[PDB]
DNA sequence: GTCCCTGTTCGGGCGCCC
DNA sequence: GGGGCGCCCGAACAGGGACT
């Protein structure tokens, strides 16, 4: 085999991004995974001279004793020169085709920036650096370089599986049948063979979240007071949304706590709006040339809420997620997986998640309860409070 | 003498080129030393005499320890490839285990044994009032640290494979050698590992070569069984600058890593208006009180222990005022691995929950980096009151296993806000708006019970004028009060729940929502004609 | 757009190690 | 003069809300 040329992007250096300290667990999987990788020839030991780092850790998958080295290549991808009926399947198998990259070498003028540092504990060295021999997990370049080899191999399944949908993002392949469970699995099993020879999701049944307004028998003014201003809100997203008969009924100096009931008038505007929440978001196209942007607001009792949107409340998806020793950042970090799980079947891309937790909570634990070959773009927000109740 | 390891390749930055620069004249008592030691260099291989086909020069000194030469590279730095440090961090005593036998072994002349790139050295021509070039790696250059640190551990390689249960802790020419077998044994290690090193032409002097305890290592001594940090003395002037007290800062930090109870926030607070270093400053009462509470917890005798990876790490947090904290990480109670602070202000306006939940974070994250593995917590709060933390607040938050310690002052909500509006108290519409251009504006509210106040302010900002309301309607209501605001912005710090803030005027409503029985605060929002909020806005719009 | 207020980064100084 | 980590501080952004 010979190598195909890659570039970065005109005016973009490669990433010079800091390892992050490591458990002793996830150092000992490193070392190991990176000598045994180092015998055949996948990668080198470099030195400082390359001036170049990205991030590596490990995860154990399942509860299988087997570790997965997991390079953060986020930096490299953004610096790296640049299937519709999948997500109507009864079932989705994902699997980890990986480890097929290592068998394509890659361009020797392209391997520095694919550097990274494992580091010890208590400093008791400094770091041992590598760089790529051949195509790494979690680049951006490692699937196109390796398609039209990927094409090949599959071309034959597909032929004999014509109701079959697979499709591949990076180290992915999402695999989807309308086959009843264990004739599925058996095909799972039957692909897997095929793919030996050369070397569990649902997703017609993700709901989405509307929102939706309380029913009362009295209304209080702050119970008035709470429902126009979620009101006032949402006709941001429907804009045909009215509160002028319902406001009204605020006019006055009232007690948060004094009864007030509703006209006739009121009463119609409410029904209405009721109305007006089920019909579904009209005049939001997909565009793949900007960014997925998700927002997850914490709801308590292991509630979660979730907008997918490219645009400020052109939401192309809403949804909820729902699991005494509850952990809020598993919990954020088993949601985040989730959707962007849900985001690549449905649009093949990853979305940039705003996320309502302290960066440092954040980068403190995430690690450990990751199970993804891939990693989103992510920021850090303060919710502010208002929204949260909106889509309660 | 000098390593046959290979050199390392080293380039300039793209359209760039060497140093050209002066040497500036130097005292003889330096020249002397210098000659001195470029003889000897000079003899070895380690630099060599050129001629005028070399263009650049770059100023050298030197410094006492004997004497260490030093090249000003500070331009040759500056026109340098990157590097990426290979360093990480820097080892910890109480990151070690136990061992039956250790060994500190110095390297002698460390970067002059490792060989400099050919095509580089030309660079490094420095002239002394003679002129040479570096065959070696130079002090003062940028690239000399990584690639000797870098050198070092393929050197070190080898002997790590073959010896894989020998400990050699590698902090750039130190290394602390330690085994699980008896001296006489050790001792034979010791000896194939400085035969190894000089195979690639590093020495071991015996002069450095410590073989009893206590050994010296990182600005500690090494008992067997326990270890202490070496002496710290603090200045003892009457007259303090900025300067000084940045001594006092970095040395009591320092110790704080095994010196339970050191704080210096109000040190720390001093350093705020300085333009530059020179500068005297009062040691405030606040100030000058802290100095003799750390000054009097350093006399007393104080060592750490070692790391027993069988037995679980503790740490347990305690609590001193004004956002300051310490702790203490163990396996077995009075015994210390290690200790320290935390005394970082994160936010305008804060509680005592979360700066607790910022040192459980860092005191995480820094035992990994030492131990490789979490702590279990003890911590200064209800069980309780933390749940109800993490019930209210909208942020995911979260904290590692921990059991509570009743060792005041505890961890404490100092009020809540009421979930449902409050019957049978008054309700207060407030609201405030401010002028861009004159900055004068207004504050008021209007309530059920129809009373109606506006307060006129000056030099104000429309977010002032917002929280000005509900502070008024906080001082003229009874115990229990339901207020309605249309911002965001009020409502978003009240609802966080702040016991302190950087805002004189934050601070003196949360002073009052502690007074209070019962808080409901909500939120409407603005010129949708909501009454009273309708009405309370034209009340402090008027003239605004 | 502008001001305001809040957050983050990143470069000062000092400590400590080599 | 160099590299590392730490600590504190203030400068320069980057956001989102409220306003003419
Ligand atoms: N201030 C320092 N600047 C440095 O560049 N170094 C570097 C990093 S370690 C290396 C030590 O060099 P040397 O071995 O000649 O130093 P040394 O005289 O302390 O040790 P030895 O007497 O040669 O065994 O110098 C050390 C310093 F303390
Ligand atoms: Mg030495």
């Amino acid at each position: 085999i010979e190598t195909v040329p890659v570039k970065l992007k005109p005016g973009m250096d490669g990433p010079k991004v800091k390892q992050w300290p490591l458990t002793e667990e996830k150092i000992k999987a490193l070392v190991e995974i990176c000598t045994e990788m180092e015998k055949e020839g996948k990668i080198s030991k470099i030195g400082p001279e390359n001036p170049y780092n990205t991030p590596v850790f490990a995860i154990k998958k399942k509860d299988s004793t087997k570790w997965r080295k997991l390079v953060d290549f986020r930096e490299l991808n953004k610096r790296t020169q640049d299937p519709a009926g999948l997500k109507k399947k009864k079932s989705v198998t994902v699997l980890d085709v990986g480890d097929a990259y290592f068998s394509v070498p890659l361009d020797e003028d392209f391997r520095k920036y694919t550097a990274f540092t494992i580091p010890s504990i208590n400093n008791e060295t400094p770091g041992i650096r590598y760089q790529y021999n051949v195509l790494p997990q979690g680049w951006k370049g490692s699937p196109a370089i390796f398609q039209s080899s990927m094409t090949k191999i599959l071309e034959p399944f597909r032929k004999q599986n014509p109701d079959i949908v697979i499709y591949q993002y990076v180290d992915d392949l999402y695999v989807g049948s309308d086959l009843e469970i264990g004739q599925h699995r058996t095909k799972i099993e039957e692909l897997r063979q095929h793919l030996l020879r050369w070397g569990e999701l649902h997703p017609d049944k993700w709901t989405v979240q509307p929102i939706v307004l309380p029913e009362k028998d009295s209304w209080t003014v702050n119970d008035i007071q709470k429902l126009v201003g979620k009101l006032n809100w949402a006709s941001q997203i429907y804009p045909g949304i009215k509160v002028r008969q319902l406001s009204k009924l605020l006019r006055g100096t009232k007690a948060l706590t004094e009864v007030i009931p509703l006209t006739e008038e009121a009463e119609l505007e409410l029904a209405e709006n009721r109305e007006i929440l089920k019909e579904p978001v009209h005049g939001v196209y997909y565009d793949p040339s900007k960014d997925l942007i998700a927002e997850i607001q914490k709801q308590g009792q292991g509630q979660w809420t979730y907008q997918i949107y490219q645009e400020p409340f052109k939401n192309l998806k809403t949804g909820k997620y729902a699991r005494a020793h509850t952990n809020d950042v598993k919990q954020l970090t088993e949601a985040v997986q989730k959707i962007t799980t849900e985001s690549i079947v449905i649009w093949g891309k990853t979305p940039k998640f705003k996320l309502p937790i302290q960066k440092e909570t954040w980068e403190t634990w995430w690690t450990e309860y990751w199970q993804a070959t891939w990693i989103p773009e992510w920021e850090f927000v303060n919710t502010p409070p208002l929204v949260k109740l909106w889509y309660q | 003498p000098i390593s046959p390891i290979e050199t390392v390749p080293v380039k300039l930055k793209p359209g760039m080129d060497g140093p050209k620069v002066k040497q500036w004249p130097l005292t003889e008592e330096k020249i002397k030393a210098l000659v001195e030691i470029c003889t000897e260099m000079e003899k070895e291989g380690k630099i060599s005499k050129i001629g005028p086909e070399n263009p650049y020069n770059t100023p050298v000194f030197a410094i006492k320890k004997k004497w260490r030469k030093l090249v000003d590279f500070r331009e040759l730095n500056k026109r340098t490839q990157d590097f990426w440090e290979v360093q990480l961090g820097i080892p910890h005593p109480a990151g070690l285990k136990k061992k039956k036998s250790v060994t500190v072994l110095d390297v002698g002349d460390a970067y002059f044994s490792v060989p400099l790139d050919e095509d580089f050295r030309k660079y490094t021509a420095f002239t002394i009032p003679i002129r040479y070039q570096y065959n070696v790696l130079p002090q003062g250059w940028k690239g000399s640290p990584a690639i000797f640190q870098s050198s070092m551990t393929k050197i070190l390689e080898p002997f790590r494979k073959q010896n894989p249960d020998i400990v050699i802790y590698q902090y750039v020419d130190d290394l602390y050698v330690g085994s699980d077998l008896e001296i006489g044994q050790h001792r034979t290690k010791i000896e194939e590992l400085r035969q190894h090193l000089l195979r690639w032409g590093l020495t071991t002097p015996d002069k450095k070569h410590q073989k009893e305890p206590p050994f010296l290592w990182m600005g500690y001594e090494l008992h067997p069984d326990k270890w202490t940090v070496q002496p710290i003395v603090l200045p003892e002037k009457d007259s303090w600058t900025v300067n000084d007290i940045c001594k006092l800062v970095g040395k009591l930090n320092w110790a704080s890593q095994i010196y339970p109870g050191i704080k210096v926030r109000q040190l720390s607070k001093l350093l705020r208006g300085t333009k530059a270093l020179t500068e005297v400053i009062p040691l405030t009462e606040e100030a000058e009180l802290e100095l003799a509470e750390n000054r009097e917890i350093l006399k007393e005798p104080v060592h750490g222990v070692y790391y027993d990876p069988s037995k679980d790490l503790i740490a347990e947090i305690q609590k001193q005022g004004q956002g300051q904290w310490t702790y203490q990480i163990y396996q077995e109670p009075f015994k210390n691995l290690k200790t320290g602070k935390y005394a970082r202000m994160r936010g305008a306006h804060t509680n005592d929950v979360k700066q607790l939940t910022e040192a459980v974070q860092k005191i995480t994250t820094e035992s990994i980096v030492i131990w490789g593995k979490t702590p279990k917590f003890k911590l200064p709060i209800q069980k309780e009151t933390w749940e109800t933390w993490w019930t209210e607040y909208w942020q995911a938050t979260w904290i590692p296993e921990w059991e509570f310690v009743n060792t005041p002052p505890l961890v404490k909500l100092w009020y809540q806000l009421e979930k449902e509006p409050i019957v049978g108290a008054e309700t207060f519409y407030v609201d405030g708006a401010a002028n861009r251009e004159t900055k004068l504006g207004k504050a008021g509210y209007v309530t059920n019970r129809g009373r109606q106040k506006v307060v006129t302010l000056t030099d104000t900002t429309n977010q002032k004028t917002e929280l000005q309301a509900i502070y008024l309607a906080l001082q003229d209501s009874g115990l229990e009060v339901n207020i309605v605001t249309d911002s965001q912005y009020a409502l978003g710090i009240i609802q966080a729940q702040p016991d302190q803030s950087e805002s004189e005027l934050v601070n003196q409503i949360i002073e009052q929502l502690i007074k209070k029985e019962k808080v409901y605060l909500a939120w409407v929002p603005a010129h949708k004609g909501i009454g009273g909020n309708e009405q309370v806005d034209k009340l402090v719009s008027a003239g605004i």
